[PDB]
């Protein structure tokens, strides 16, 4: 399990 | 988390307890007196003291509604949304029941409306002002705020009706630190050897969380003390070790030796290892320094019994290579009080005002974590005679020395801060700095005498193997004008010749421990290149300066009473 | 003083605004040799911030009418470094000179510093004053603190001896010998050159 | 709906120089 | 990447491992002793030491949830969005499992709230402060941070509860450098003639990111050496060359001689070519300098068993044109320590306090990449007797000499830094600089005598065709008063 | 280019660098070229602008961080190397500093032959003497 | 296969 | 000469420029001796500054023609320390030498807006004070 801030920002931007 | 988890701030605890409980526990009594109670409080103090802890305690213990507002949390992106958030918060708190608002880090949402240049911020501050007082302002709800920078708050917020009372949750006393230690060590396993009273005594600047860290560190040491005898046990740790762990007093001593107050993290000095036995000679100066530093910090009852404050400053002066910086290092390593080693020209800056700002920050740190010792190396670099330069940088040196004068003696609180100065040119020091009250004790560190050079030589050879038959009395008897540095140079030359002989013997043995200690010949050949450092001109100059100080000794007698 | 542009004069304006708000007030400017420093000379690429600060202080001290009485107390060590603009009549008029104490003043100093101090009943302080003939208040304070430190050392030694012999107050006041020994390290704070220049400044004005 | 925006660019500082008088 | 790739710092590795693993592997110990473990770490040190590498190793090795936050990644143009980003990051980290949050380059989002002047900066810093230690409190979330300068961080963040402990990942030593060399040369095919102990010995101030540079440069030297000879064959590369490629010791020697520590890249000296055979005469002086600069470096065991610290400084004085600067060049050339060269007044500046800043920066770069030889040419320019100027120049030169005094013998760690001074006017030197412990040895470089003159002539004509019958003895006899320059 | 990344809003210069590097690494092995890099690397210690510090830190993180780069090459060009953040002049960020300095006589002859390749000259012209006479002319 | 910063900024 | 940045011929230069701009004008030079002080020779930084100030004054006072109707008014107590180079003819030649009645008039003008006692005469103070001044 790993995650980067940019990944999270893009995921939230998708919705 | 109740009210018994907070120690060292009983007065502030009561000050907040009354305002939070009595108007929400016996409101009828406040109808009897006639007037309404205060309904706004601002807690301020250095970080890590218990502001948020006290807010948590109030929230947990008091049975009223509790509303929490982090500082930046109110802000939002949509236009005119921050004020909507504040209005919603206040309305939600007010409608249901009598309630406590808590604003953590209020300094973030109160930029004073005068230095700020934003727009949303200047309306959110005004919205807070309107909510705290105005038409239909507040009905039976109290507001607590917490801050670390009370001076960065809009003055309009610091008015009666909005924030009437300012509680100062500051650094604790020795008894306060003892209470904190007892609080934090109540839920752990300790060995009988542990003595919390002495441990609190040796702590000098720790505030709140600092003490907690110490405990954790001590525990951590125990965790790494009884896991080398036992394997990792990847599957499961056995239960014979889980019980009977215990935290020895040695663990606490070790954890205390490797920590400093959180306020002095920026001014941490490299751990130099010197001791009082490392300093040869200067026995009376060592005893005088030890007593004049240790008496205010260890024996304060007598000072208040006589009702006088102690002496603070001291200035060493003498020829180069006599033991000034060495004495400062000895104080840094042996004395219990905190040490701030500040060099001479470190604090100067190209910009305008940062020299004096740097000095003020250093002295604020010193006065925060008292008792503290501040070492000014080469005091003549920053504190030179005023008005001696016709061409300057805008009178920056004169302003620096004025900042020093006002900061070391002015409208302060007369805390225990000991300034140590070390200069080998004491004639250039501005006269105002040498007045009693700033640097009252001028200690002359002369060249060693015959009996002192032997002591220095023994001090410098205390960890070096030597032959059995030699005697360091001849070396001392034959210098007659040397300084500590020169004797050190002799010792170093002897060591170099010993190393050369060892290397040559090793090479000879490889071609086909020869030297286990220094031979007498290694001193005989090492002192042929030995010369005095200080000439007679500087020696007579320092003697004349000493005689100028003794010139105040004239026309005195036994003055028999 | 501040590095940024405006901040300095803004701070003087805020300080004097606070002074005017809570009128009457007494604004004590300590060590004026840093604000009211002499400007006569040349420019050393300083930036002119000192000149702007001095001008702001001068303009903000002269605009005090009868209403909002604000009395400013100045205090400087070196009186020759203060810019003369401050000294001009109508802006800062009164000049008090604080000379070195005389023998009666010195006795007054000693009695005023020893108010909360248990002392030997058979102790007279006239001798100390008669002896110190060029001292300053700080020097007398140093003498008394030295005597107190010797008394504390004697007290701690007596307590240590009592504890050692164990296996109520030995010294309840600064004794005679304590004061006798305290002055062995009593120097003079101000030399003759400083007194000379201060006398020259006083007689000139 | 409208929206706000934050901006913080820079400021202006003052330096101090040294001279050498003959 | 695991923990066996961060050789050089075992103590710091274990210090991180404690709170990274023990509270997750064996939680029984902490509940047995009662107190909670630390949950805040700040790794600091000079650039290129292994901070990001250690964070990467922790991420790869630990089974906990990992969350990576780059420093200037959270800030957005919208008003009130940076703090929202931080809130969302921590909420995501805490909502799933016991996680680890690594904040890289944290010094850029914590400017003390007092020296900064913006508005979003204050709000972001306050958000972080309240969210790492405020009401509510974290739950099984441990935060790791890395920075190259820790002093530019909010003091409120350097407290227990927020950043419990500060780990110092600093410059390795000979053993650490050897470990790094073993790690970085474990996947390449070396030749049989290469040893790594000598490479770790001659490598002095390398921070561990320079060892990888050295290895890569050696490999590239091998590649170009074996590619320039054999044909390019752009259509296809033959396999008979790849199977026999190797990396010889000479390649490592070449790469070592053509590189410097990254910390001294600003102060790299031009490659001058002088040797001990180029300097004639001064045999005793050459021996003295060789010993004074080599014994503390090659044989530290001897000094530590004798319990005495070596002598460091040395000054050369004598008539001009006798060999002082020549000796300095020879030392800089074939001595096995880093060299820092400064001209006389080269470190002066018009700004106030900047000269001392320069002298402190240079002596800090010298102390970092130790052992280091600092050559101060023409000391009388930069260090003159204090209080000698009747007309003051702003009170600067006195401050400069005071900064030197405190930087050569003050509150320091007693590292191996040797100071070479060279002057032809010793009378104008501050007497407090000539004290032992600052400039111990004072070496007079006199005018050559007949034998010295002959040796100088032979040294100068090392590379020069001459008559078979030429005799230089007559030239040496004829002068009787010349210097090397003549 | 150097100054063209700077932006009005707070937190947009770093966004610009992020977008640039993402585009470079988005598709194929790529070469990036930062002309006049000294204009956006003020050494982070001698500078007071917080935007400058943030952009420097963002550049450091993009050049060498966790998940640093995937088969991408970066080139910079500057006239004042000493005015660069030392954290940028490390292996893994800028490991090989090539020195493109003044040519010698042979290089100047090569330059003359290159520049005079498209223009038509006269019969009585030589470039060896012209190259040799020139001493300090660079590029 | 070539792009410039201002080109991308204009595109988006 | 307190403007710095070579105030010698900078502050005085801009003062003379402002004077010549608003022609006619009156330049009340208070304490002329303190400014001139007979610079002569001093051989120091203060001497050099005084010489520069004197040169600026000479070059900004001797350059006033009949145009601009300039007029410099100076005042001093001790004329011994005034520079003879400024008291020469063609630049500044007038010498106005500066009693009981004047003292009485000054005392009556100083006590204009003052509630004095009706039974008081100021002629006694005027007769008693002879070598006094308005400041005293
Ligand atoms: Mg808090
Ligand atoms: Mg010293
Ligand atoms: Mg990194
Ligand atoms: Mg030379």
């Amino acid at each position: 399990r790993f995650m980067s801030f940019s990944d999270m920002v893009r995921g939230q931007a998708d919705d | 988390v109740g009210y018994d988890d907070i120690g060292g701030c009983r007065k502030q605890m009561a000050q907040i307890r009354e305002m939070v409980e009595l108007p929400l526990r016996h409101p009828q009594l406040f109808k009897a007196i006639g007037i309404k109670p205060p309904r706004g409080v601002l807690m301020y103090g250095p970080p890590g003291t218990g502001k948020t802890l006290m807010a948590r305690a109030v929230a947990n213990e008091t049975g009223a509604f509790f509303f929490l507002i982090n500082g930046p949390e109110v802000m939002s992106k949509m236009a005119g949304e921050s004020e909507s958030n504040l209005r919603k918060a206040f309305e939600e708190a007010e409608k249901n029941a009598p309630a406590i608002i808590f604003i953590d880090e209020i300094d973030s949402i109160a930029p004073k409306r005068d230095k700020t240049n934003g727009e949303v911020e200047r309306r959110v501050v005004s919205q807070l002002l309107t909510l705290m007082d105005g038409m239909k302002a507040r009905s039976n709800v109290v507001v607590i705020a917490a801050t670390n920078r009370p001076n960065s708050i809009d003055p309009a917020l610091r008015r009666f009706g909005r924030f009437d009372r300012e509680v100062d949750i500051g650094i604790p006393d020795a008894t306060g630190r003892l209470e904190v230690l007892r609080i934090h060590t109540k839920n752990m396993k300790l060995a009988d050897d542990v003595d919390l009273e002495a441990l609190a005594a040796e702590t000098h600047g720790y505030v709140g969380a600092d003490i907690a860290s110490l405990c954790s560190e001590a525990a951590m040491q125990q965790i790494r003390e009884k896991m080398d005898l036992i394997d990792l046990d990847e599957d499961e740790i056995d239960a014979e070790v889980l019980d009977s762990l215990g935290v020895t007093m040695d663990n606490f001593r070790f954890a205390l030796g490797n920590s400093n107050p959180s306020a002095l993290r920026e001014t941490v000095v490299e751990s130099v290892n010197v001791t009082w036995d490392d300093v040869g000679g200067l026995d009376e100066i060592k005893e005088e320094l030890k007593e004049t530093v240790e008496y205010p910090v260890l024996h304060p009852d007598q000072y208040t019994k006589f009702g006088l404050s102690p002496s603070k400053g001291v200035l060493f002066y003498g020829p180069p290579g006599t033991g000034k910086t060495l004495l400062a290092k000895a104080v840094a390593t042996e004395v219990s009080a905190n040490f701030i080693s500040v060099k001479g020209p470190e604090l100067l800056s190209m910009w305008y005002g940062e020299s004096e700002s740097n000095i003020r920050d250093i002295f604020d740190k010193a006065r925060a974590a008292a008792p503290t010792v501040v070492f000014l190396d080469e005091l003549d670099s920053i504190a030179k005679a005023r008005g001696g330069s016709l061409g300057d940088a805008g009178g920056a040196s004169d302003r620096v020395v004025n900042q020093l004068l006002t900061e070391m003696d002015g409208m302060n609180a007369k805390k225990n801060v000991f300034v140590i100065g070390a200069t080998n040119r004491p004639d250039q020091i501005d006269p105002a700095i040498l007045r009693p009250g700033r640097l009252d004790q001028l200690i002359y560190v002369p060249l060693p005498d015959e009996n002192a050079r032997l002591s220095i030589l023994n001090a410098q050879l205390r960890k070096t193997p030597l032959e059995p038959g030699l005697e360091l009395t001849a070396i001392a008897k034959a210098t007659q004008g040397f300084s500590g540095a020169d004797l050190l140079y002799i010792v170093q030359r002897a060591a170099k010749y010993a190393i050369k002989d060892s290397i040559e013997a090793h090479r000879q043995h490889e071609a086909e421990d020869p030297v286990p200690y220094i031979t007498k010949e290694h001193f005989a050949e090492a002192m042929k290149t030995a010369k005095r450092s200080v000439s007679d001109a500087e020696l007579r100059r320092y003697e004349a300066y000493s005689q100028q100080m003794k010139a105040s000794r004239g026309q005195f007698s036994n003055f028999n009473f | 003083l501040s590095m940024w542009y405006g901040e300095s004069e803004s701070n003087i304006r805020d300080i004097f605004d606070k002074a005017r708000a809570a009128a009457p007030t007494v604004v004590f400017l300590d060590e004026l040799d840093s604000i009211a420093k002499a400007r006569g000379g040349s420019l050393g690429d300083a930036g002119g911030a000192s000149d702007r600060v001095v001008n702001q202080l001068l303009t903000e001290m002269d605009g005090m009418n009868a209403k909002k009485n604000v009395f400013v107390i100045g205090a400087t060590n070196r009186p020759d470094q203060i810019d003369p603009a401050i000294l001009r009549p109508g802006r800062l008029d009164q000049l008090i000179y604080v000379p070195l104490p005389d023998e009666n003043a010195r006795l007054s100093i000693l009695n005023a510093q020893l108010r909360k101090t248990p002392l030997e009943p058979g102790l007279e302080l006239t001798a100390i004053a008669k002896a110190t003939q060029g001292f300053s208040g700080a020097d007398l304070l140093y003498i008394v603190q030295r005597a107190a430190k010797y008394a504390i050392k004697d007290s701690i030694e007596a307590h240590r001896q009592h504890e050692a012999e164990k296996e109520v107050d030995p010294v309840p006041y600064i004794t005679k010998e304590h004061f006798a020994e305290a002055m062995k390290t009593a120097k003079r704070s101000v030399s003759d050159a400083e007194l000379r220049r201060y006398e020259a400044y006083s007689q000139q004005m | 709906a409208a929206a706000a925006a934050a901006a913080a660019a820079a400021a202006a500082a003052v330096a101090v120089a040294v001279a050498v008088a003959a």
